[PDB]
């Protein structure tokens, strides 16, 4: 999700971009500004919400010992999904 | 037994305790304190006047024969009025034992050079002078050993900044390496790591 | 009863000329001798035992290349630990730094009573437990 | 770092001075001293270069990481000049050459290129512009070097009215072509001179004084749209000056006169080579031109620079020519 | 161009400031009704040598030490400042 | 007592001052040799001025022991110069030829930065 | 407009409501070209030809001592006295109370979060004012 500023410089996923009158743009003349194209905030939104049949689900990021510390997510609130604090995956409780 | 704990050696703790009293009795004029750590290391704390008498006795006496000077260094404790602690680590190949001798001095009081006793102290004393600024009297050749020529200050003092006061650089205008006040592109990040909870109650100091 | 021949020197101890410190960092600085305040996020009181000496904060600016914090102050990271207020003032005086001494702040002894939570008439009664 | 750039730090290598400078011709004699002073205080220096990158290596140590930036440019390509000044707040032109080439003559290096830089700088939004000229610049002389300077100085003053023209005399230093020029006349005989060095008065100026003057013109506000004449403290006769050079260099001095037309011919002989000529017709004229006295122009003293006497810092230049010296007789102010 | 403000310094329970403390208790109220527009700044502080500061026009200041004075000597100094300006 | 302390070399200022002069004479006589061996671009007079200035900055010292150290260090500096352990770069670090003067007036400081 | 340093950027003296003088310490330096407030006035005086007699912070604090000796007794409460004399002068010039009830400027918490330049510029205080007016959600 790389947006381009009016001057033409790419905006990084952290929102960084040099203003129009900033002299530091001179470092990119004859070179390029390295911007990662895969915005994490956009890719984790594409993941589907998981429907589970319990009030508390546990996420370890997938992969067992290769994932992240195992945490338990409470799904009693029906107005929102339960998001994992480490990896961003979302969970919902089936019809309750 | 207990697989994760260091086993005690009470036999070696007894022996080093006995030899510490032995040394304290034979040289009462200088010895100020004798202690044995929980891992069996004997320390003799002496008045600085006893550096040559105490070291000579330990080197030559038939029951000491501490004929190797393993190391000789200094520790800077600014809170003491005698901020420097001169430490001698000696080895006895005859009795297969080690002893540590400690004394003290300040920024101005000289210490006696132990070169006459151990020749190995020639460079160790120069390093102490260079890095701490402790003057050793009657040293055959006392001068900086580790620091740059003309270096100002004694880096190992606790009040000397880690990055110093000057940095070198080549200046094309004068065609030589020059020294200028230090400016770091990234300042050293001081971390405060100490836990606010006491770790070892056995070492608690009185209020 | 020392055999070594001593001499009389009646002047305040001063070592400013034999420490190698630039004169700019002896006369313009401002030491602060204090007992650190407890970190209010924790109840541990083991960092409030010793006296500290630190120096006055100076400029830190953004490094043009990377945005890092730069500094031209050699004493920015220097902190010394002292057992008592006096031996901390003694160190400052012989090094020539002007200093401020802040008296130790010890918590007042509190009168605590669990039974007061269930008082018959007084206002200390608690509504929830 | 919003309105211009805010200075930060102690004025050292890793500080920020707020000066974003483009230095054209930074790879020459006066250029390396200008970059050294800009980069020594923490300035963002942009160095367009026409040469091999190998020839720009003595500039990399002159600034902290990222402070010296190198770009390719062509004197006849307006776009390249635009890319090198669009981000700058000050532009310094040190482009020059002591001889003409098959591709670049004096009308290019001293008139067309300086005017190209001035024009692109003006429309790029650059506020300060420093141009280097010659003390003896005027369209009346036999030196096509000096005639071009006068034309270029007027064109710079017209394209960029707020420019700052510097007019130095013969600059001496380690890499100069002035004191080192009066030390390479030993493999042919004596020291040829128009007349015998008489009727030629020179006022050489130290390289660091010129460099320190250019730096103070960037910082000084009351130097926009002004012309300066950087000259040394003392005046000398070319005979006495050259005699001093050989005495300091411990070389036998055997001055003999040579006709003005005769010196031109040997100048022709030495300019046929494809390399940097040892001497040329124009070089002989400029050395034998008398340094003008323009008391109506502020000089080094108007920028806080004390001119360095030639006797104090002549040994550092002539030390390498050697295999208690009397100072040269000087013209009194009167 | 004369007196602009008066400042009196003294301690709370130091013997050397006894005279000045006497002056404030009884004389000061009389001195203040006669000079309604003159700021007289009484400022007390522990273990301070008592003094009287008078600030005339254009920032000139003169100080006289009221150390171990009696209430009579103190009121004498006030006149030397209120009357003999500078 | 408290004020009794070991001497380094000198038991009073008068003996210490003797060692200061003996050091000054040794330094004063090596500037011409130092300016020659190291091929310095400075004159002998300004080399001797720097020696004088170094002896002048710490001229208020009244402790005999501090004087001894200043002389002990001064002799070490002289030995490094005479033996040519130093190089041209070390001898010239007394002159600070590359750092611009730091103005000492209040207004000049106020414009450049926050330092006093 | 002369930019000055905020309270987190200067070693400055303040007196609380009980006469206790305390001093701040420099946490960060003031931004951009801002300078310490008392130095902006020392600089102005010299350019005006009325140079003040103090060039350093300690000297400026010596001047504070000459005007009110309690302003350099940090973290100390100096008792004030002479309530009787203050009361005597309080009734020499009579004045009439108005007939409008005493209304404080701050009645509910919505009036507490923004009261000065620093709080009015805070984006967190603004969210607190919105929270106590609009509520949750
Ligand atoms: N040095 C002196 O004695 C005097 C100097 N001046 C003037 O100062 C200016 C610079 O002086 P100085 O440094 O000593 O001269 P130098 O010969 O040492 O350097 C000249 C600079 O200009 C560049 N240059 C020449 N032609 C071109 C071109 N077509 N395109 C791009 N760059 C070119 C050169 O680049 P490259 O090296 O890659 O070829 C070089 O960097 C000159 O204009 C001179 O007239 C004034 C009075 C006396
Ligand atoms: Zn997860």
């Amino acid at each position: 999700g790389v947006r381009t500023s009016p001057t033409g410089e790419k905006v990084t996923h952290t929102g960084q971009v040099y203003d129009d009158g900033d002299y530091r743009k001179v470092r990119f003349v004859g070179r390029q500004k390295e911007v990662n194209e895969n915005f994490a905030i956009d890719l984790i939104a594409e993941q589907p919400v998981s429907q589970v049949g319990s009030r508390v689900i546990s996420c370890d990021g997938g992969g067992g010992a290769l994932g992240h510390p195992r945490v338990y997510i409470n799904l009693d609130k029906e107005t929102k999904t339960g998001t994992c604090g480490y990896c961003g995956l979302q969970f919902r409780q089936q019809h309750h | 037994t207990r697989p994760t704990v260091r086993p005690r050696n009470d036999v070696a703790h007894k022996q080093l305790s006995a030899f510490g009293e032995y040394v304290a009795e034979i040289l009462p004029k200088y010895v100020q304190q004798v202690q044995v750590s929980c891992f069996n290391e004997l320390e003799i704390c002496i008045h600085p006047d006893g550096v040559i008498p105490v070291l000579t006795f330990l080197r030559d006496h038939s029951n000491a024969q501490f004929k190797s000077l393993a190391d000789l260094t200094a520790v800077d404790i600014p809170t003491r009025q005698n901020r420097f602690e001169i430490v001698y680590n000696l080895l006895s190949l005859r009795f297969n034992s080690r002893i540590r001798v400690k004394t003290y001095t300040d920024e101005l009081t000289p210490i006696e050079s132990s070169v006459p006793v151990y020749k190995a102290a020639n460079w160790y004393e120069r390093e102490i002078w260079d890095m701490f600024g402790v003057f050793f009297a009657n040293h055959p050749d006392l001068r900086r050993i580790l620091t740059d020529y003309g270096f100002e200050g004694h880096p190992f003092r606790k009040d000397f900044p880690l990055s110093g006061y000057v940095e070198l650089r080549y200046d094309d205008e004068v065609k030589r390496v020059v020294a200028e006040p230090v400016e770091l592109a990234q300042e050293f990040r001081k971390f405060d790591l100490n836990s606010p909870w006491e770790a070892f109650p056995a070492y608690r100091q009185p209020p | 009863t020392r055999d070594t021949q001593l001499i009389t020197v009646d002047e305040k101890l001063d070592i400013t000329t034999i420490t190698g410190v630039p004169e700019e960092h002896i006369k313009t600085r401002k030491a602060r001798i204090f007992v650190p305040a407890r970190n209010n996020m924790q109840s541990g009181v083991n960092n409030t035992k010793k006296w500290k000496m630190e120096f006055d904060t100076r400029e830190r600016w953004e490094n043009p290349l990377m945005g890092w914090a730069s500094t031209a102050d050699p004493l920015s990271n220097l902190v010394l630990t002292f057992s008592t207020k006096e031996d901390a003032v003694a160190f400052a005086e012989k090094n020539g730094w002007s200093y401020d001494v802040e008296e130790r702040k010890v918590p007042k002894p509190k009168s605590k009573s669990y039974g007061a939570n269930f008082s018959w008439n007084k206002r200390t009664r608690v509504s929830t437990k | 770092l919003h309105h211009a750039v805010i200075p930060h730090g102690k004025g050292g290598r890793s500080s920020v001075s707020g000066i974003v400078a483009t230095v054209f011709g930074a790879t020459g004699f006066l250029g390396r001293y200008v970059v050294n002073h800009l980069g020594r205080m923490g300035s963002q220096v942009i160095v367009p270069h026409r040469c091999e990158p190998y020839d720009t290596m003595h500039l990399r140590p002159m600034g902290d990481l990222g402070q010296i930036i190198f770009m390719d440019w062509n004197g006849r390509d307006k776009d390249s000049i635009r890319r090198a000044v669009e981000h700058s707040s000050v532009v310094i032109n040190l482009v020059g050459r002591e001889w003409e080439t098959q591709n670049f003559d004096f009308e290019d290096v001293f008139v067309k290129i300086p005017q190209a830089i001035a024009q692109v700088s003006k429309e790029a939004g650059v506020e300060k512009f420093i141009h280097i000229s010659h003390l003896n610049a005027d369209i009346k002389s036999s030196s096509k070097y000096l005639r071009s300077k006068a034309v270029g100085e007027k064109e710079v003053r017209e394209t960029f009215p707020e420019a700052t023209i510097i007019k130095p005399a013969e600059i001496f230093g380690r890499e100069d072509r002035f004191l080192n020029y009066f030390a390479n006349i030993r493999w042919f005989g004596g020291v040829p001179l128009i007349s015998l060095g008489k009727k030629t008065v020179k006022q050489p100026v130290y390289i660091v004084d010129v460099t320190k003057g250019i730096i103070n013109a960037i910082k000084d506000p009351d130097a926009r749209g002004k012309t300066f004449a950087f000259v040394g403290p003392s005046r000398y006769l070319l005979f006495d000056l050259v005699q001093y050079v050989f005495a300091v260099a411990h070389r036998p001095f055997l001055p003999y006169p040579l006709p003005h037309f005769a010196y031109r011919w040997i100048g022709r002989l030495f300019e046929i080579s494809p390399f940097e000529p040892w001497t040329t017709r124009d070089k002989v004229e400029r050395i034998h031109t008398t340094d003008k006295i323009l008391p109506h122009l502020p000089g080094l003293e108007d920028l806080g620079v004390e001119a360095t006497p030639l006797e104090l810092k002549a040994i550092e230049v002539l030390r390498r020519h050697r295999t208690d010296v009397q100072p040269a007789k000087t013209i009194p102010t009167s | 161009l004369g007196l602009r403000e008066i400042r009196i310094h003294l301690c709370q329970r130091s013997p050397g400031s006894q005279g000045v403390r006497d002056f404030i208790e009884k004389r000061y109220v009389e001195l203040k009704k006669a000079n309604p527009d003159l700021p007289i700044l009484i400022r007390e502080c522990s273990d301070v040598q008592p003094k009287l500061w008078a600030r005339y026009a254009f920032g000139q200041e003169k100080n006289v030490s009221l150390n171990n004075f009696s209430a009579d000597q103190v009121t004498r100094a006030l006149e030397n400042v209120l009357s003999s300006k500078a | 007592a408290s004020t009794s302390v070991k001497p380094i070399f000198s038991r009073d200022m008068n003996e210490a001052k003797r060692r200061v002069r003996e050091l000054y004479r040794a330094w004063y006589r090596e500037v011409p040799n130092t300016v020659h061996l190291f091929q310095l671009d400075i004159s002998v007079k300004q080399g001797r001025d720097k020696v004088r200035e170094m002896f002048k900055k710490n001229a208020h010292i009244t402790d005999p022991r501090v004087v001894d150290l200043l002389v002990i260090k001064g002799k070490m500096e002289l030995e490094e110069t005479i033996k040519v352990w130093k190089q041209r770069t070390h001898v010239m670090r007394f002159f600070h030829e590359t750092e611009a003067p730091r103005p000492k007036d209040f207004l000049s400081k106020f414009y450049v930065g926050h330092d006093p | 407009i002369l930019p000055g340093a905020a309270y987190t950027e200067k070693s400055a003296t303040y007196v609380n409501t009980e006469g206790r003088a305390q001093q701040t310490k420099v946490a960060v330096t003031p931004p951009g070209l801002a300078r310490e407030d008392w130095k902006i006035i020392r600089a102005l005086s010299e350019i005006a030809g009325m140079t003040l007699p103090y060039d350093t912070l300690d000297q400026v604090r010596n001047r504070l001592e000459e005007v009110s000796p309690n302003l350099v007794r940090y973290d100390d409460v100096e008792g004030a006295n002479y309530f009787q004399q203050a009361s005597e002068l309080s009734k020499l010039v009579n004045q009439q109370l108005l007939a409008d009830p005493l209304v404080p400027p701050q009645l509910t918490i919505k009036d507490f979060y923004m009261t000065d330049s620093i709080s009015r510029a805070s984006q967190t205080m603004a969210k607190c004012v919105k929270a106590v007016t609009e509520g949750a959600h």
